[PDB]
């Protein structure tokens, strides 16, 4: 999974405090070992204006296409790339709905397991 | 655009039957008039059932729809029977009745009584923690 | 799309009659007001016959259909007798009473008094356990 | 496709006069609120004559027809006098009255008291047995 | 297709005056609620003249026809004065009155008291033996 | 160009739920009558939940809209049924009623007693910090 | 037969505990020796979010078919491939979802050529 | 006279213990020695889900057609062939129907593979 200690600041350079940020996953996503249904979570800015999140990358054919809603009425779309490391919200928002490619590993891995079982059966036959 | 409105827009096929989103809990407590904690609200949310939650979400969806419809209707009521289309002068009263029925439904499914809230008017089954 | 809506829509030749689904049982509990765990309720759920459950499912489908019809009509009532088609202004009352009759029908199939629920209003034959 | 309807539609030339099947008996029991196991009910089920059974089946078919017609017509009442066609506003009342008439007819056929069932209300004579 | 209906359809030119077929006797008992065992009933058949039998059969045919027309006409009553034709909203009441008249004529031909039957309830004479 | 109008028009896809700047608290104070310095008012300003703030802002926007519409409407009422359009002579009453409804809604959201202010009249609850 | 397994967890990757999950056949199916009409079963997630359905390998005379109803009432369509062993639901959820965006003998041909390449690699033996 | 045997099981091979089903002879028939008018018989499921019916072969002079109604409410209309030996229901229900939908296809996504696995036997030499 990936984290995001994105920070939000008041216009006068002071940090927002106890303001609600929202994230929503617009696509039912699923990896080999887990399912991620369309779900939405909310967080509150710390006293210093930071906000943390725990999000998953594109692990299915469809996009792990999140959108974040700011206290200032905005919406912003994006997809968190893969890896295990915290991300800064600035860069991801600068980008958005990066791309998606057919990943059939869940199909491919099962196919490999079944084929290997068949080959072992051939050997034992 | 209401936040919950978008959140529900995300759900094309019905609405999810999962636990209420803390924002949903906030809104329903607003509708009834609880501070999301009264030692009764949480225990109402302690006892959950699948169809229950779907009913809650559809009812609050209707709450939003009816309130925005009321907001829009006031521009009308200027006239009656333009050519032959009369206007139900009680239409806005009808919308009020529907809204109060919806909040009453929320409370009844949550098994709780209704206190003085933004929508209901003097028709209460509650005061503070108990007033009947 | 209500869960029960799609559930039944998958069955076009009449309706299935084997047993009540935990989802259907939950819906019945919700629309009658009986908590799902109530011992008397579960006892009533036992020893049912096939036509009983068929009628229960018919009543549930009618409940959902009339519920949707209630939502869709509110956009009407804006006017009266557009050019010559005058509309019964009590259509809402008619559908509400039909819903109440359906809930009473459920209560009578289960042989149980109908407790306070979302649809009924002040006309109930139950309390906590019995004797209204 | 009501099971009793799907049973009847085969016998186009009249209806069979053999006896009441467990489905027919169950439906009748439901319509007069009599649990089948009741000794008096089964005792009444004996001594049944041919024309008695035939008329019972006809009345059951009429019950089904009127019940379906109710859900068909409930969509109406939305309007009055479309061009010249005024609408019988109590029509649903007529349907209910004829339905309860059929139920009472069945009760008279079986000579049994008509008790609280799913269709009729307040016409509950001498409860389950003598009660009220 | 009622059995006696076909039985009479065979008798195209008038109706016979021979006796009362077991089906006819059963239908009479149904109409006035006299189990065929009752000596007070069977003795009525004894010494029953011919023209009396013809009248009985005519009345039974009328009962069947009016009863069928009752079920047929229910699908009407949806409207009033479709274009220029206003209809008696009591038409069903008219046929009910006709049916009760017919059964009273039956009971009177046999000099017997019309008891609680499927067509008349609580408006009857002498009940079981001397009830009313 | 009311200051709140010129502040809100910057937000389009809904309204922000961040907090209340002194302008909004000042406007709410005026609509409630509490000077912003009142402790019972400032403390109530605390503990606000996001949806509550959203509701307050929506109500304020509606207050502004109705207030403006009142100014336009008065140029009407010079006439009645100009060519075929009848005029709802109590439309102004409707606008006043909606304004007082919104003010009461604000009061309920803040839990404070609605009292002397610009809009509402005689529905003064507690006067100054204690039942009037 | 097949113990179809599945693991569900929130965006925090915390498993959902004892949450309702539904499964339904869509058409009655029968093998030479048995008949399997429509039924619907239910499961609750364990402490680890796991759930097991003793589903039938639904290769039968008639149109075998399954729908899984998730806690978000989203419906996944899939029909179990034959076999006698536990199967991870992700595989069918990605393969049965080939009914979605049903690429006609393109994804299927993608997999066929992948199998051919695997066989070719195996040819070295 | 023949005995119609039929085994009914939930979607998890669990018998539909104590459920109802019906049979009817839609068109009343007869033989040289007996009269068989229209009649409807009802039955329940045993602890194994099996049900046995005592039925007459559809050798009627004029016509003879049975129809069975299941808990699913699907109607299986069939004719019992002549003979006295007991016959399994699945045999006479064999007169079933097929409709087209992509969802029937995923079984091939195994079977074809298995068929492809059969191709492996070719290289066995």
């Amino acid at each position: 999974m990936r984290r995001l200690k994105g920070t939000i600041r008041h216009l006068d350079d002071q940090p927002w405090i106890n303001v609600s940020l929202f994230l929503t996953l617009i696509n039912g996503t699923f990896n080999s070992a887990n399912q991620y249904p369309i779900d939405t979570k909310h967080a509150k800015t710390d006293q210093n204006g930071e906000f943390v999140f725990n999000v998953v990358p594109n692990v299915g054919i469809d996009q792990s296409y999140y959108i974040l809603t700011t206290p200032d009425n905005k919406k912003h779309s994006f997809t968190v790339p893969d890896g295990t490391s915290d991300i800064e919200f600035s860069v991801v928002r600068e980008a958005g709905i990066i791309a998606t490619d057919p990943e059939y590993t869940n199909v491919l891995n099962y196919l490999e397991d079944y084929i290997d079982d068949a080959i072992a059966n051939i050997q034992a036959s | 655009t209401h936040p919950l409105e978008s959140y529900y827009n995300q759900f094309l096929d019905g609405l999810p039957t999962s636990e209420l989103e803390e924002l949903e809990i906030e809104f329903v407590a607003m509708c009834i008039g609880f501070p999301r904690s009264q030692n009764n609200f949480v225990n109402a949310l302690l006892d959950l059932s699948t169809i229950e939650v779907y009913t809650i979400r559809t009812s609050v969806k209707e709450i939003l729809r009816l309130d925005k419809l009321n907001k829009e209707s006031i521009e009308n009521r200027q006239v009656t029977k333009v050519e032959d289309i009369t206007m139900n002068m009680n239409y806005i009263g009808d919308i009020k009745d529907e809204l109060v029925t919806e909040v009453k439904k929320l409370a009844r499914i949550l098994k709780l009584p209704v206190l003085d809230n933004l929508y209901v008017s003097y028709d209460d089954v509650e005061g503070r923690i108990g007033a009947n």
